[PDB]
């Protein structure tokens, strides 16, 4: 895990 | 032997050593990683040199310290390159009058990895530096150690290759969208690379992963990523090819991905870790 | 591997400035410093100076720095030896090298560099007989003098190579900056006056 | 400065032998100290770095030792590529120095020189100028001296030797000498003759 990646999103 | 930082501050003598704050740039290159050059920010000279003709080694035991103790790599000293920890006194610069030159000293490491590097934070410790000082005339000699201290935060590469950006945020538009995520790999020598996906999944075909909102938390939905359609599960490598030079996208989408049957609404998020490996 | 590739040999009047040039390949370039070298026709070697080519800092020996000056191309990992207002004395041997551990690891094959006045001349040439008579009735020893040609080199060779294995090739030599050269053979004492045995002359950039 | 210096110019030395170079550092230096090869045509290379450190690729019969001011280099056993000239180098301080050299002969029985003179040719009396040649083959040792004489007495003007570099099947010196003349001294002299050593 040399490169990390936040995902955001949400549902609605 | 007077000496100051790039930015004017004084390194003092009259203590038996010092604290010295530079700024990295760290940059990847062909065998060796750059990892400072005290060419730019460290500047020394002899105030008055009718009286002495100092000379300056680096005495042995000089080494990588705080976060990088354990890595090993050369040093540029006064025209040539020798290993670094310093196994022995190195050859002796001279400094004969008050103009300033810069003090010429570079330090490098071997690479020992795919990808990876180790974050710098302002304020850390970076290196050990023994020193020696001697003279023409006064059968004199001391010895002072620099601590050497970044006063910026970085990142210091400790593979054969490099990325566009160690932490990525990627925003979905609502259910049930995608996105592209920006990334890319260059090396500078023709490699191959690798890569897996690291993280807390979520499902049985280890596809999906698991949501990490901590508000409001929607149920049933987890993220999925693919490259041009192929669902990359987690612990397992998709190969990049040969890299050199031109940057490589790695060609990874985001999308969601509906886990357990009936859905809520309110926020998603997961936090995803990539590793590379030669090939 | 490690190579270091400089240009081909410079003629240039005095007064001029000349630039000598080193390929480095095989290499990351930015990684190593750079020192040049130089052969006086003495053959004793000189240090001119070095180049870190990262960050373009150099130092130049006290003999030297008002003369000599170094520079880098980052891009095609190329390394310049420029020498201005030139004299007799920079006629010599240039080598790029690379450094070590304090040694010059790898050299290149050389630069020579000729500080000449004259200008392009084929010679005249002199033959050369015993005289007196065959003073040694086993082997008799005959010659062939060259002299004032520009540049080098000039090849003599005798009957297109017949009667060489006697071949005695002396190294040209320069008077008022005109080289004069000969060559010398010897032969059993059969074979002349019983042969046709006269030199062959050539040289370069006059097609003689 | 430092004063690199080496102890003898040229190494009478003869095949299968164990032949030892040493140079001396004007002041100490930290074991900086490197030996380099240059063969015939010129190229150079590095032999040991360090006062005991054989390069990547050289040979394994080359041996380095020494301590601040006293230094030296030694081959186990002579081969026929082993015949070049030597520099050592000290890196302790800029700027960096080289020795004088050191050229390795090969030994063999002496000789005598065959001594010849020739006189001008028809061709360049008529140019005006003149041109006596003596030629010196095949002795041995390399230190040899060369006069003119016209007429019994010497002429040290107007001379030019040229050496040969030592024969590579024979091993033997050879040497040349031309003393320019012109019509107008060319003919106001009565006898010339060459003489050797």
């Amino acid at each position: 895990a040399d490169v990390t990646i936040t995902v955001n999103g949400k549902v609605v | 032997f007077a000496c100051k930082t790039a930015n004017g501050t004084a390194i003092p003598i009259g203590g038996g050593s010092a604290n010295v704050y530079v700024n990295l740039a760290p940059v990847v290159n062909v065998g060796q990683n750059l990892v400072v050059d005290l060419s730019t920010q460290i500047f020394c000279h002899n105030d008055y040199p009718e009286t002495i003709t100092d000379y300056v080694t680096l005495q042995r035991g000089s080494a990588y310290g705080g976060v990088l103790s354990n890595f090993s790599g050369t040093v540029k000293y006064s025209g040539s390159s020798y290993p670094f920890p310093t196994t022995s006194e190195t050859p002796r610069v001279v400094y004969n009058s008050r103009t300033d030159k810069p003090w010429p000293v570079a330090l490098y490491l071997t690479p020992v990895s795919s990808a990876g590097g180790v974050a710098i934070k302002a304020g850390s410790l970076i290196a050990v530096l023994i020193l020696r000082q001697t003279n023409n005339y006064n059968s004199d000699d001391f010895q002072f150690v620099w601590n050497i201290y970044a006063n910026n935060d970085v990142v210091v590469p400790t593979g054969g290759c490099d990325v566009s950006a160690r932490d990525v945020t990627v925003t979905l538009p609502d259910y049930p969208g995608s996105v592209p995520i920006p990334l890319t790999v260059y090396c500078a020598k023709s490699q191959n690379l690798g890569y897996y996906l690291s993280g807390t999944t979520a499902d049985a075909g280890n596809s999906i992963f698991t949501n990490t909102a901590s508000f409001s938390p929607a149920q049933g939905v987890g993220v999925q990523l693919t490259r041009n359609g192929t669902i990359i599960p987690a612990n397992n490598t998709v190969s990049l090819g040969a890299v050199g030079t031109s940057a490589v996208s790695l060609g990874l989408t985001a999308n969601y991905a509906r886990t357990g049957g009936q859905v809520t609404a309110g926020n998603v998020q997961s936090i995803i870790g990539v590793t590379f490996v030669y090939q | 591997e490690i190579q270091l590739q400089q240009s081909g040999p410079e003629r240039m009047k005095p007064g001029a400035s000349v630039k000598i040039s080193c390929k480095a390949s095989g290499y990351s370039f930015t990684t190593y410093y750079i020192h040049w070298v130089k052969q006086s026709h003495g053959r004793s070697l000189e240090w001119i100076g070095y180049i870190d080519p990262f960050n373009d800092d150099t130092n130049y020996n006290q003999k030297f720095k008002g003369k000599a000056t170094l520079t880098v191309d980052k891009s095609s990992s190329t390394a310049y030896m420029h020498l201005s207002s030139l004299t007799s004395e920079d006629s010599a041997v240039y080598y790029c090298a690379r450094s070590y551990y304090g040694s010059l690891d790898y050299w290149g094959q050389g630069t020579t560099l000729t500080v000449s006045s004259a200008k392009t001349t084929p010679p005249s040439v002199y033959p050369l007989a015993p005289g007196s008579a065959a003073q040694t009735n086993s082997m008799v020893t005959l010659g062939c003098l060259v002299k004032g040609y520009f540049p080098e080199p000039v090849t003599v060779t005798w009957n297109s190579g017949s009667l060489s294995s006697g071949v005695h090739t002396f190294p040209a030599v320069l008077q008022s900056d005109l080289y004069t050269l000969s060559s010398s053979v010897t032969v059993p004492s059969s074979t002349w006056p019983s042969e046709t045995v006269t030199c062959n002359v050539a040289h370069p950039a006059s097609s003689t | 400065d430092i004063q690199m210096t080496q102890t003898t110019s040229s190494l009478s030395a003869s095949l299968g032998d164990r032949v030892t170079i040493s140079c001396r550092a004007s002041q100490g230096v930290n074991n900086y100290l490197n030996w380099y090869q240059q063969k015939p045509d010129g190229s150079v290379k590095l032999l040991i770095y360090y006062t005991s450190n054989l390069h990547s690729g050289a040979p394994s019969r080359f041996s380095g030792s020494g301590s601040g001011t006293d230094y030296s280099l030694t081959i186990s056993n002579l081969e026929q590529e082993d015949i070049a000239t030597y520099f050592c180098q000290q890196a302790n301080m800029v700027p960096w120095t080289f020795g004088g050299g050191t050229k390795l002969e090969i030994k063999r029985a002496d000789a005598a020189p065959t001594v010849s003179i020739f006189p001008p040719s028809s061709e360049q009396l008529t140019s005006g100028g003149a041109s006596v040649v003596c030629f010196l083959n095949n002795f041995y040792p390399k230190d040899i001296n060369v006069k003119w004489k016209i007429d019994g007495s010497e002429r040290q003007n107007g001379v030019l030797n040229s050496w040969t570099d030592q024969d590579s099947k024979d091993s033997t010196y050879s040497m040349s000498s031309t003393l320019t003349l012109t019509k107008d001294e060319y003919e106001r002299h009565n006898s010339y003759t060459c003489e050797a050593r």
